[PDB]
């Protein structure tokens, strides 16, 4: 595996090459929202974004080397965490907002225009807060996404079915590895070090809870056919079975 | 699925 | 000022342990094979129980009688459930494939199949057991992870008081694992693979919380007052 | 509010 041989610097510089890209959304001034008009842009989005997402995964070091029913499972299970904390990095300089495009920033009220959709901006604007007060970093950024898509899924996978996954054990080893390094070079003691290792690793709880939140949400909106729902989308919501 | 194919496109 | 924040690591370890709830015996009538009812009965009666105990222990855990009552309460309402799991893991270590709700109450996964729902949330049960059991979980550092998440479930959703007590409990799981002999590489993986566990911990909580939902609207049994507002403090009405 | 929670929490 290169992936297990590549050093600190090396796997920062691959995570940082594998970024995907910001993608504009159809939001359009003149139409005024509605309940339907703004799922329709989040859900729109989202499935343009998910495509990205998949060739963004086959750069992570360590993912293509699982089996192709591995990689699903990861992305099945990963896929709204993922597109979440993506939100929250772009959002960290716009306190109060949400930027899920450059032509779509949304703060909490308009969030009140979807039925139970308040509760889930509140969530993503205090963890928008709580990168602000850490002052995460883009290399610790690119860190925690790809530790989200590698872990996950990871206990909900025969024998030989057992060590697919302590390859991926090795590989979140590495990035921790990477983490702790970029930490030093920024000068922080041994001690601060596996401070800010904990506070960025249990902000991941808090990303799980909103991404089951907001999967139940958006289980809801197409239980009552609110949007029509890409056939892409459709599939990873069922994969979570609601 | 589509993620299937995708992974494999 | 907050007497927590002046602890050794020594002396955080000897209070998180000091703390520790008893654990608590389901009913000994031996009537077997169960049934839905009577399985989500007796689970349900251990956890209302289980959950009086709980409160006592968190009132023990340094710092968190610092905060106010109204902190308290939603600490506790966001965590209860992940609590009871992470401790239902631990005591099942030692026990491959089965999970020791009480000494009189181990369960296997196909009496999971008793209750509608319940073996996909006892499967994850037993994966994370069998990590923690792969990992060989120190007691230590148990208690240290369970204090943990009391102080973080409910964290974003409410400051700096609870963030300092969560940096002295990784001081202490760090000192633990340097005094086990491990290496400053190993110590910082090893604090990064329990951290991440408890992600998992929080998937299950989730998962756990609708199953209980379901329970209550289904009316399959009767649920505590106690244990129907922990439950009703997560909105899924 | 009355909670149960609340009187354990004062004992
Ligand atoms: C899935 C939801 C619609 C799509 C949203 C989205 C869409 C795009 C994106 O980059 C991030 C997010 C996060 C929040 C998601 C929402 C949470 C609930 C809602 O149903
Ligand atoms: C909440 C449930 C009943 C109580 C169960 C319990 C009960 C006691 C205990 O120590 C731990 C757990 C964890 C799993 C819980 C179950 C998850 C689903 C079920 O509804």
């Amino acid at each position: 595996s290169l992936a297990l041989s590549l050093t600190a610097d090396q796997m920062v510089s691959a995570l940082l090459d594998a970024e995907p890209p910001i993608l504009y959304s159809e939001y359009d001034p003149t139409r005024p929202f509605s309940e339907a008009s703004m799922m329709g842009l989040l859900t729109n989005l989202a499935d343009r974004e998910l495509v990205h997402m998949i060739n963004w995964a086959k750069r992570v070091p360590g993912f293509v080397d699982l089996t192709l029913h591995d990689q699903v499972h990861l992305l099945e299970c990963a896929w709204l965490e993922i597109l979440m904390i993506g939100l929250v990095w772009r959002s960290m300089e716009h306190p109060g907002k949400l930027l899920f495009a450059p032509n779509l920033l949304l703060d909490r009220n308009q969030g009140k225009c979807v039925e139970g959709m308040v509760e889930i901006f509140d969530m993503l604007l205090a963890t928008s807060s709580r990168f602000r007060m850490m002052n995460l970093q883009g290399e610790e950024f690119v860190c925690l996404k790809s530790i989200i898509l590698l872990n996950s899924g990871v206990y909900t996978f025969t024998l030989k079915s057992l060590e697919e996954k302590d390859h991926i054990h090795r590989v979140l080893d590495k990035i921790t590895d990477t983490l702790i390094h970029l930490m030093a070079k920024a000068g922080l003691t041994l001690q601060q070090q596996h401070q800010r290792l904990a506070q960025l690793l249990l902000i991941l709880s808090h990303i799980r809870h909103m991404s089951n939140k907001g999967m139940e949400h958006l289980y809801s909106m197409k239980c009552k056919n609110v949007v029509p729902l890409s056939d892409l989308l459709l599939e990873m919501l069922d994969a979570h079975r609601l | 699925k589509i993620l299937h194919r995708l992974l494999q496109e």
